[PDB]
């Protein structure tokens, strides 16, 4: 999570362009030609440049940040783990890869050029022999739409697992978490990260599910004739004991879009938050990315 | 010799895409084939 | 007697057949759309 | 007077809007389905 | 030189099918929720 936090600080302070947060899978790294155990030996400097379309000229190498997790990769977003209470959010298993945000070169009235490449470089040692280059086209980075509507069933589960855990903990609970477990219970299965990746629904398909609904409820009426997000925050600040800005964004809306890599046929994940300046975030800066080309 | 083998697969994959293209290019014919009489039926009321 | 009972039969024949016309568009747009998913899975079999 | 003239206005508001609901399903299912043919022609361009 | 191009193009569009397969998986979905609130409307 930290690898996405420490990159948007570089993008906020201007280093016009865009930024796409990407989760590489473990098996996409394996077919790219790197050893997975070399990365296991928590931030990690990775040099990233962008190349043009049929010109040859390219941006010079800029250092960006990374973090490889041998874990569930996507489940580390959706269900973080308190080191004190490990059984707080039960989740399913998944593969685990690094987190790297990727820059996207824009224009005024921002339209990205496809068939140009943003390039990685993973360096796990000294010498050129211990380094590989992974390439990303602008066809590859940007999906059409986010899927924040698939997140709506997740926060409603984390509301339940706090009510289950504090009742499981009993009288040894902190008194702040004793209160918040009762108020979330008035406001009303493990967290599977593979279900959000395979849920057949985006945002624009869900925005059309409002206009098909409201106009059909009208004619069928003619035939006859302290919010819950705030109470979640006092659960984590009581059970764990701190803010942990990794965990601030896990409680809010996260769109988890599944993609595929052109070089090695493996999958990777494009992630956008709610409090994120980068692409897909609901606090974004104009101009936005458009697939006009 | 690797060129001849892979170019045999490039032209073989292009046939299945055009099988897939002409299969799904008939779908916009059907929406303007099935819904247009149904629009005429509601106009009768 | 025959004025009101037969004028409603206009709207009888309209409503029970619009129930039927949308049933074929449930079937004929699924027995056509599954051929698209049949074609796309066949292309991966070539690869 | 107001009994028969206003009871038919129930069926007035129903029929002229069902004419409109099927027009969007003509448009929104062609401005969505052409993106599928846009995607499939793009895959051949990669080959 | 040509094999290195011709192989990388074939592995490229293999990924673009699965982007389209998840894209074209909504066609049996997108027909269902447009007809059913009109069938109960008539019924």
């Amino acid at each position: 999570m930290n690898a996405h936090l420490a990159n948007e600080v570089q993008y906020d302070l201007g280093h016009p362009s865009s930024l796409v947060h990407v989760i590489i899978s473990s098996e996409c790294l394996a077919a790219a030609g790197i050893p997975l155990a070399a990365l296991m030996r928590a931030n990690f400097q990775v040099e990233i440049q962008t190349r043009a379309h049929a010109t040859g000229d390219c941006t010079p190498w800029c250092t960006a940040f990374a973090a490889y997790v041998p874990a569930d990769a996507v489940g580390e977003l959706l269900a973080p783990v308190v080191p004190a209470h490990p059984g707080l959010l039960p989740r399913a298993s998944s593969a685990g890869g690094l987190f790297v945000s990727l820059p996207v070169v824009c224009d005024a009235q921002g339209v990205y050029d496809p068939y140009a490449v943003a390039a990685l470089r993973l360096a796990w040692g000294s010498g050129a022999s211990c380094a590989r280059v992974i390439l990303f086209s602008y066809d590859e980075l940007v999906p059409p739409n986010t899927r924040y509507a698939a997140d709506s069933t997740r926060i409603m589960r984390v509301c339940r697992h706090l009510c289950r855990y504090v009742a499981l903990l009993g009288a040894a609970a902190p008194p702040a978490a004793k209160e918040a477990a009762a108020h979330l219970s008035m406001g009303l299965p493990p967290i599977s990260p593979e279900e959000q990746l395979t849920a057949p629904g985006g945002d624009t398909t869900a925005a059309q599910d409002v206009s098909i609904a409201q106009e059909n409820e009208e004619i069928l009426a003619l035939v006859q004739r302290r919010s819950l997000v705030e109470w979640l925050d006092r659960g984590w600040e009581a059970l764990a004991g701190g803010d942990r800005p990794d965990w601030l964004w896990s409680r809010r809306s996260i769109s988890v879009v599944l993609r595929h890599h052109y070089g090695t046929k493996q999958r990777f994940v494009v992630v956008s938050y709610e409090n994120s300046v980068a692409w897909g975030g609901r606090r974004a800066r104009p101009p936005l990315l458009s697939s006009a080309l | 010799e690797q060129v001849v083998v892979l170019q045999a697969q490039r032209t073989a994959a292009a046939a299945a895409l055009e099988n897939a293209a002409m299969q799904a290019a008939e779908l916009p014919v059907d929406i303007e084939r099935r819904l247009r009489p149904i629009e005429r039926n509601v106009h009768e009321i | 007697q025959r004025t009101g009972r037969s004028a409603l039969a206009v709207l009888i024949r309209a409503c029970y057949r619009l129930q039927q016309q949308l049933q074929r568009t449930r079937r004929a747009l699924l027995h056509h759309s599954d051929a698209v998913l049949t074609s796309l899975h066949h292309v991966r079999m070539l690869l």
